């Protein structure tokens, strides 16, 4: 309860785990415990309007959030400088696990991640809370088997009874609506990303690989069909509708390119990875389809996770 | 994880500022100074009344781990504020808010921001992040007065004059310790009990039947809560 009394020298910095945006991600154990944690330093020394609000806004919707499935904020410390905020330590992100080659996933671990990660997506949107930023790097992973969403600085509150920032996601994972400049987006953003990396998790390979926007549109369209209003009629009211268009009207050949992987999963990322919106499954009817519906997690056993790398 | 933010009212006398030897009544000042400070300066730069009420709160509550013997009330105040224009997304730079102190204080009153007033606040908001524990978000009655005089039918003129006058009383509780006390459900209420008393209303009219009416806001609520709310309030105007 009482945060930001404790002292960063209860704890020991092992190694940096990565480059967040108010800092470094350290890899640390509590000294007293021995209980190993994630410390993101937030320096204000330098900055010119103190505390970065940013960071202010991941902890006042972090300290909102509890749930087995999204990081817990354990604590902040400070230094006696700059302030840390303490995480629970997880032991891989997807991303790195991907990567690597050495690991390969099971429908049995795939069925097993998504239950939770949609479990947790569940939990932040029936608080009315859009992630804005999943991707394979911010799904972490427990040697347990254990996942979890992190990184919600870029968390925003929504409207479920307004106009938001356009661009948010990483352009590999960004639904077809945000390149056409949508403003008052939905939580099915956070959906459509989710179906990138259920199909990721079959391929080791993001789903949807460009680097402009233009050039990610053609690319889902060439998978999931061009963008028309015949499936889904609110094309004509996204600003770059008409100035942003693929090549030609492409046909929806989803349930062949991924013809190998299984059927109700097949079902389920046609839903997730639906042009419309609208029309786009919803975090808590993703746990009720046939690839989800009986997959009780105590029944299921962690995966081939390894413990070094050539980091 | 959820730190407790209320005092009892012996709790309340036993303020870091009363064990250094302090006056109450000088206490009471040094809030009601510093509380209507973050509210005037809020306003000079278009600031919204939760982000004032932020500040206020946060200044209330970091006189109850300080002593104003040991820091100033408007170095504190000017920092309270700019931590909860960030905190309510209505950021405004510090160098304005100081541009706007100095505009409203003394030549003594502004002499407690040093040579540098702008490091002398960027300093303090690390003293004052670490005494709120971090528990950034806050409710102000401003949102529960609207929430429970919609419920509310009957005159249109009678129920907009009631929440017009609970509106100043929630702007006038901001410079007491009421908010160490009461949640704001219970401020929201208790100033909708004091507006109907001085405009001869009776609320339960506007609700079903006769009655305490607010037992269908707030529960178990006794009326020498709602009586103790007011008498602090209405001493402002003494
Ligand atoms: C020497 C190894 C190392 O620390 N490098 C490292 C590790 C990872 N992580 C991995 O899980 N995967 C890499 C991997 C992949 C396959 C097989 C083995 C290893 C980390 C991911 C984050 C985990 N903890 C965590 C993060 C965030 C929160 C929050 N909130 C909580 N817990 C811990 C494991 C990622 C990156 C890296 N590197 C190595 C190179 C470094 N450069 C050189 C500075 C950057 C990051
Ligand atoms: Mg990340």
């Amino acid at each position: 309860s009482d945060w930001g009394k404790r002292c960063v020298d209860k704890f020991d910095i092992i190694g940096i785990i990565g480059e967040g945006t108010y800092g470094q991600v350290y890899k640390a154990k509590d000294k007293d415990t021995g209980e190993l944690v994630a410390l993101k330093k937030v320096r204000l020394d330098n900055e010119k309007e103190g505390f970065p609000i940013t960071a202010i806004r991941e902890i006042k919707i972090l300290r909102q959030l509890i749930h087995r499935s999204v990081v817990n904020m354990k604590e902040i410390v400070t230094d006696k400088g700059a302030f840390y905020l303490v995480f629970e330590y997880m032991d891989h992100d997807l991303m790195g696990l991907l990567e690597s080659g050495l690991v390969h996933f099971s429908e049995d671990h795939i069925k097993s991640f998504m239950k939770q990660l949609m479990e947790g997506l569940e939990y932040c949107h029936k608080k009315n809370f859009l992630h804005r930023d999943i991707k394979c790097s911010n799904i972490l992973l427990n040697n347990s088997g254990q996942i979890k969403l992190a990184d919600f600085g870029l968390a925003r509150l929504y409207n479920s009874e307004r106009p938001y920032t356009n661009k948010v996601i990483t352009l590999w994972y960004r639904p077809p609506e945000l390149l056409l400049g949508e403003e008052r987006y939905t939580p099915a953003i956070d959906v459509w990303s989710c179906g990138c990396i259920l199909g990721e998790l079959f391929t080791k390979k993001p789903i949807f690989q460009a680097n402009l926007e233009l050039a990610q549109l053609e690319l889902i369209s060439r998978l999931c069909g061009s963008p028309c209003p015949a499936v889904w009629p609110d094309v004509i009211k996204l600003p770059y509708f008409n100035t942003m268009k693929p090549k030609k009207q492409y046909r929806r050949r989803l349930r062949e390119e991924f013809s190998f992987i299984p059927s109700a999963a097949l079902d389920l990322l046609d839903h997730m990875l639906t042009l419309d919106p609208s029309k786009r499954c919803t975090a808590e009817q993703t746990l009720q389809s046939d690839f989800l519906k009986d997959v009780e997690l105590s029944k299921m056993a962690p995966p081939d996770l390894p413990h070094w790398q050539d980091c | 994880t959820k730190p407790c933010w209320y005092w009892d009212k012996k709790d309340l006398a036993h303020t870091p500022s009363q064990l250094e030897g302090l006056d109450p009544a000088t206490e009471a000042r040094y809030r009601r100074e510093g509380a209507r400070f973050i509210f005037d300066v809020g306003t000079r730069l278009g600031l919204h009344y939760d982000t004032l009420a932020t500040g206020i709160i946060y200044f209330h509550r970091f006189y109850m781990f300080h002593s104003f013997k040991q820091f100033p009330r408007y170095v504190t105040g000017a920092c309270c504020l700019f931590l909860a224009g960030k905190v309510e997304e209505t950021p405004k730079k510090c160098k304005d808010i100081i541009k706007t102190a100095r505009s409203l204080l003394n030549d003594v009153q502004f002499g407690q921001f040093g040579d540098d007033p702008k490091e002398e606040v960027m300093v303090l908001e690390r003293i004052l992040l670490q005494t709120i524990k971090f528990d950034l978000q806050v409710e102000h009655p401003y949102q529960f007065l609207l929430k429970y005089a919609k419920q509310l039918k009957g005159d249109k003129n009678k129920i907009q004059k009631l929440v017009q006058m609970a509106w100043t009383f929630v702007n006038d509780s901001l410079c007491t310790t009421l908010s160490l006390q009461w949640e704001p459900e219970i401020i929201a209420v208790a100033v909708m009990y004091l507006a109907g008393r001085l405009c001869k209303f009776e609320i339960q009219e506007w609700t079903s039947k006769p009655r305490r009416w607010w037992e269908q806001f707030v529960q178990d609520v006794p009326v020498d809560v709602l009586e103790d709310i007011c008498h602090q309030i209405l001493d402002l105007y003494s």
